[PDB]
């Protein structure tokens, strides 16, 4: 199948620059263009840029002015973005998609890679335990930076009634969030619920158990 | 630069009824004979764009038959039939007929279900928390319809102010409901002074407002 899988998230302090990365399979690497296509959080897709890896011929938004370089190396079937005097207007979601002549347009797109652009420090998170017919549990997800976490139920089994919330500032700079689980309550016993967090930019990896 | 002006900028729709989408670009987006490079993406919430319509009106690979696309030069419609839960999402269209490619600044596709009255859950802070001198008291609102509803913190019957944050989920594909969490943040010091800690949530669906409690140390 095609897939286009990105490099992880990651906080990178202003004026600096970052490399993204593209790994694509399942089909010819050389045959098909791949492009970098952005988005602020809460914004619109804002096009960068192409990259022709048969040739390494590219095409730049003319608003970035050269600070967008695209490459890709057949080798490895990589295709990679760096930004350059990174602004605090750079954070934002990065994503590749390879275009084809058939529908002229990006088909399949990358998971995104989320850059921000802050002088703060990596923190990673603690992980707390939000323990209970129908019943209700979850993960406290708390003091981390930058975003994202990523949350996952029964190692990664579980995704019904699955409730992720979106991410919180705290007045004292650090994000911290929650993730819930409707499951009934005879379940509680026999299933030991296990709350996976990822932290992708910290390398934190953390299995809790939701135990009354 | 080409620019993509998308109209509405947000949409509720019953489910069933169908909807429409414009776009209006600035210039032609005519390529050439038979050419018109104007695509349709669907962007599910925390996803990548995926492709439902390209060219005006070709369908992608299980694309249904109730999305259609339509229209020529600078004007172009997408068109849902029987708009269903699954169909939530924010819609944007691409032009790639001329650099630097442009895209439209997005619509956004809400259902507009029935009334449905949040399940409250209280939970206290862990002791594993408690050692660290924070606590955090969480107040969940699972699945409910609209997403307007009013979380009040009470400790030992006296109302907060604030101490505390809410955060809401987008509206779910299955159901067409919303979740919000409020996380009530105090020292572990001000935490061990109460017995009573209590939400009370206040929603179209509920006849008089819902409180759940606990009673600290149990």
């Amino acid at each position: 199948q095609v897939q286009l899988v990105q490099s992880g998230a990651e906080v990178k302090k202003p004026g600096s620059s970052v490399k993204v990365s593209c790994k694509a399979s399942g089909y010819s690497f050389t045959d098909y263009h791949i492009h970098w296509v952005r988005q602020a959080p809460g914004q619109g897709l804002e096009w960068m840029g192409v990259i022709n890896p048969m040739y390494g011929t590219t095409d730049y938004n003319q608003r970035f002015k050269g600070r967008v370089t695209i490459t890709a190396d057949e080798s490895t079937s990589t295709a990679y973005m760096e930004l350059s005097s990174l602004r605090s207007e750079d954070t934002a979601v990065y994503y590749c998609a390879r275009y084809d002549y058939f529908t002229g347009t990006g088909v399949y797109w990358g998971q995104g890679t989320l850059v921000t652009v802050s002088s703060a420090s990596t923190k990673g998170p603690s992980v707390f335990p939000l323990a209970p017919g129908t019943a209700a549990l979850g993960c406290l997800v708390k003091d981390y930076f930058p975003e994202p976490v990523t949350v996952s139920w029964n190692s990664g089994a579980l995704t019904s009634g699955v409730h992720t919330f979106p991410a919180v500032l705290q007045s004292s700079g650090l994000y911290s969030l929650s993730s819930v689980v409707t499951v009934p309550s005879s379940s509680l016993g026999t299933q030991t619920y296990i709350c996976n967090v990822n932290h992708k930019p910290s390398n934190t990896k953390v299995d809790k158990k939701v135990e009354p | 630069d080409i620019v993509m002006t998308q109209t509405p900028l947000s949409l509720s729709v019953t489910p069933g009824q169908p909807a429409s989408i414009s776009c209006r670009s600035s210039r032609s987006l005519v390529h050439s004979r038979g050419n018109t490079y104007l695509h349709w993406y669907l962007q599910k919430p925390g996803q990548s764009p995926q492709l439902l319509i390209y060219k005006v009106s070709n369908r992608f690979i299980g694309v249904p038959d109730r999305f259609s696309g339509s229209g020529s030069g600078t004007d172009f419609t997408l068109k849902i039939s029987r708009v269903e839960a699954e169909d939530v999402g924010v819609y944007y269209c691409s032009q790639s007929t001329h650099l630097p490619f442009t895209f439209g600044q997005g619509t956004k596709l809400e259902i507009k279900r029935t009334v449905a009255a949040p399940s409250v859950f209280i939970f206290p802070p862990s002791d594993e928390q408690l050692k660290s001198g924070t606590a955090s008291v969480v107040c969940l609102l699972n699945n409910f319809y609209p997403r307007e509803a009013k979380v009040q913190w009470k400790v030992d019957n006296a109302l907060q102010s604030g101490n505390s944050q809410e955060s809401v989920t987008e509206q779910d594909s299955k159901d067409s409901t919303y979740s919000l969490s409020s996380t009530l943040t105090l020292s572990k010091a001000d935490y061990e002074k109460h017995k009573v800690y209590a939400c009370e949530v206040t929603h179209q669906g509920l006849s008089s407002p819902v409180t759940k409690s606990f009673n600290r140390g149990e």
